[PDB]
């Protein structure tokens, strides 16, 4: 469904001058995740915020959810919900009637469980040869691109060094979701300059996209410098 | 330019 | 002389605001805040300038907070409704066949809500139809301009239609060549 | 038809010759009334009305943001000011003028700012009497227009110039018709 990248339309890393950790951490141990919830209030009429308490640093208690939308908020306003996603504190602000933010990663709890875990295979891809593949587990029907994209990311942070303190050791980078042979892609790169904005980089999320976890597959492609 | 802040 | 103003205002229960800086009337950018971007009056305003758009953002949530507050202590009065007089002129001196711009100016009113909706020979055009957000005034009610480029023809009529809930029933402004 | 709630604030920064003299207000308003300010004149916030009363009493005793609002004249006004002049205070673009009959009407269009003189002029002496103008007219767009009419009692051969004065012209704009 999507035109995979043409070489030069990718970021690459090398124009990135600011500090690679920016991108780092929102791909590192912490994120946000509640299972079974229901909004509390709005801030602005396309977002909806949950009183999630970060149980391991104690760093936020309610979360504010931006959707692309007024429609994709009206639809879980009022439903239970499970939430999972990548989260920023710098610039993220809003009032109910500390704090973190966040975009989509919202899936309908009911009847969207599973017993067991379910496994989707990832390939990786260095300058084209495929020397690792490794499983993310999820055990929900319907999963955001979202969730998924933070499990693979994680891993390669951990055992690849996707992303370092200051730079990352690849040039390109594009993580590949294909479902029934129909697909999209995301830039893993932060795009040129100095400074690296984390809210408008995960705004990519806000569109909630979700994938069958019993059908998708996973390609990551990068490049070494 | 500069913001003022509401308080 | 000159007055330059960061205009700024939360409402609801519609749960929708505004930020925006205005020069001796005329406006300068308003941000857009689902896009989190600055959304200049003109674009060469942005090859002079530049504003950090989320900086609005803290403003906005600290009006609600300050709406939340000032509801209450008013002892929930609500805001009572200004019905618009509404004008409808040309850009420009009127010519048969010459690119004009016809424009609906809204004006002293409040709430900062409307429908607007642009009719040729009564029925609705949409296609390449531009409008400002809301400006702010020194009374404190609101200014607003609609755009619809035309062609002057002498078989065309058309109607600037405007709702606002301080009017009994919608209110239409007619021009004809 | 549910009722509505609006709260509203308004930071201005008010200039006088250039920025020899700026004036900082901070005003909040419900609905369409302020009841807080904060005035360079002043030194402090003061309610307006009193709900506001609460307010002036809290933020004044925070020392910390009566620092900050006290230094916006510098900080704040003088600071955009500079930014923003070349293209809002300097910002000339020249009218376009045209008369046509039916009376005679000067329509001067598209100019800013709107510092503007319109004459009219009949066989090289100017019209007093029988000349009325529509005043000042915004178009949303950083543009004016202005429309100066001249009842016209007709003759042989005379001609009538309209004459317009503006900041991005050299010398006054000139467009004669002769009948």
């Amino acid at each position: 469904s999507q035109p995979d990248p043409k070489p030069d339309e990718l970021h690459k890393s090398s124009k990135f001058t600011g500090l690679m950790e920016n991108m780092k951490v929102l791909y590192d141990d912490n994120h946000v995740s509640a299972i079974n919830v229901k909004s509390i209030d709005q801030f602005l009429y396309f977002d909806l915020i949950y009183s999630i308490k970060d149980t391991k640093l104690g760093n936020y208690d309610n979360v504010r959810v931006e959707f692309k939308n007024k429609d994709l908020a009206d639809k879980y306003k009022d439903k239970y919900v499970d939430v999972f996603g990548a989260n920023y504190y710098y610039q993220c602000y809003f009032s109910k009637k500390r704090k973190t933010c966040m975009y989509g990663g919202v899936t309908e709890h009911n009847g969207n469980q599973l017993d067991k875990y379910r496994s989707i295979t990832v390939r990786v891809f260095e300058d084209g040869k495929n020397l690792l593949s490794f499983d993310v587990q999820t055990n929900k029907k319907k999963v955001t691109a979202q969730e998924l994209d933070y499990l693979t990311r994680h891993y390669l942070v951990k055992n690849k060094k996707l992303y370092e303190f200051n730079n990352s050791p690849y040039e390109t980078g594009y993580i590949k979701f294909i479902e029934n042979e129909n697909s999209f892609w995301y830039d893993m790169m932060p795009a040129p300059g100095d400074k690296f904005d984390q809210s408008k980089y995960l705004m990519m999320y806000n569109d909630n996209k979700m994938v069958d976890s019993k059908d998708v597959k996973i390609e990551v492609y990068l490049t070494t410098k | 330019a500069r913001g003022m802040a509401s308080v | 002389e000159h007055v330059i103003i960061q205009a700024e205002f939360y409402l609801n229960p519609d749960q929708s605001g505004e930020f925006m800086f205005d020069f001796d009337g005329d406006e300068i950018f308003h941000v857009d805040m689902a896009k989190k971007e600055t959304v200049w009056r003109l674009e060469e305003f942005g090859r002079f300038a530049s504003f950090e758009a989320q900086g609005a953002l803290a403003n906005i949530a600290v009006d609600k907070a300050n709406l939340e507050i000032m509801t209450k202590r008013s002892n929930y009065t609500p805001i009572t409704n200004v019905p618009p007089e509404v004008t409808v002129l040309t850009n420009s001196p009127v010519e048969l066949r010459e690119p004009n711009v016809l424009i609906c100016f809204i004006d002293k009113f409040t709430p900062p809500v409307v429908n607007v909706t642009w009719l040729r020979n009564g029925k609705p055009v949409t296609t390449g139809v531009s409008e400002t957000v809301f400006l702010p005034r020194e009374d404190h009610l609101f200014r607003k301009f609609h755009y619809l480029p035309f062609l002057p023809s002498t078989e065309d009529v058309y109607d600037c239609r405007v709702e606002h809930w301080g009017l009994d029933e919608p209110l239409l402004k007619h021009w004809e060549f | 038809t549910r009722p509505r709630f609006l709260e509203q604030v308004k930071h201005e920064c008010h200039f006088f010759n250039g920025t020899e003299r700026v004036r900082f207000l901070d005003r909040y308003f419900y609905h369409q009334e302020e009841y807080v300010r904060f005035d360079s004149d002043v030194g402090e916030y003061r309610a307006v009305t009193e709900l506001g009363r609460p307010d002036a009493e809290y933020w004044n005793s925070q020392k910390d943001l009566l620092e900050q609002k006290r230094a916006a004249v510098d900080t704040y006004c003088r600071h955009n000011y500079g930014v923003g002049e070349s293209f809002t205070v300097q910002r000339r673009v020249y009218p376009e003028v045209t008369v046509y009959p039916a009376l005679l009407v000067c329509s001067v269009n598209g100019f800013y700012p709107g510092s503007i003189e319109v004459r009219w002029f009949r066989n090289g002496q100017e019209e007093k009497t029988g000349v009325v103008s529509t005043g000042l007219i915004q178009n949303g767009d950083w543009t004016f227009q202005t429309l100066v009419m001249l009842e016209t009692v007709p003759r042989s051969g005379e001609v009538y110039t309209c004459q317009v004065e503006h900041p991005s012209l050299t010398s006054p704009l000139t467009v004669e018709w002769r009948a």
